[PDB]
């Protein structure tokens, strides 16, 4: 995977969890990051667009940012339905195409 | 879509192919409910249409 995401984590309900991703100057350093949520046994869907814009219907418990070659997703008030594989996506100017992280699994204890 | 800005954003959103039906319907509902937000709605819809292309390439 072109982007490196933070390791899979377990957290208790109501905890705050931050997932992070690192890229290069050609992807995250020059383009906005999207976050994809892949619920267990379900097709992936868009969670966050353009660093920090919630996809329609997504809870404002999710927030995103980007800084330098890094971006992060934070989940506030963690709830069992948030247990999922989270994937960073961004345009890479060098590949002239989409690049992805390998995914970070959030397990709700 | 009573005013020029509403009408213009409406047709741009109808023609964004990567939005699913719920997303598209939600943006057009916003244009009707909040005409002053037409410019912000259209910009959010264009972003989401581009982001939805990354989701398509991920599957």
């Amino acid at each position: 995977p072109v982007l490196t995401q933070s390791p899979s984590v377990s957290a208790a309900p109501r905890q705050r969890v931050t997932i992070s991703v690192s890229g290069s100057n050609s992807n995250i350093g020059s383009n906005t990051v999207n976050w994809i949520q892949q619920l267990p046994g379900r097709a992936p869907e868009l969670l966050m667009c353009d660093d920090d814009l919630l996809a329609p219907g997504v809870s404002d418990r999710f927030s995103g940012s980007r800084s330098g070659t890094s971006a992060s997703l934070t989940i506030s008030g963690l709830q069992s339905e948030d247990e999922a594989d989270y994937y960073a996506a961004t345009w890479d100017d060098s590949l002239n195409g989409w690049v992805f992280g390998g995914g970070t699994k959030v397990t709700v204890l | 879509m009573f005013n020029k800005d509403q009408q213009s954003a409406f047709y741009e959103i109808l023609n964004m192919p990567n939005l699913n039906e719920a997303q598209r319907n939600g943006f057009i509902q916003s244009l009707k409910d909040d005409p002053s937000q037409s410019t912000n709605v259209l910009g959010e819809a264009k972003k989401l249409n581009k982001c939805q292309a990354s989701l398509k390439s991920f599957q």
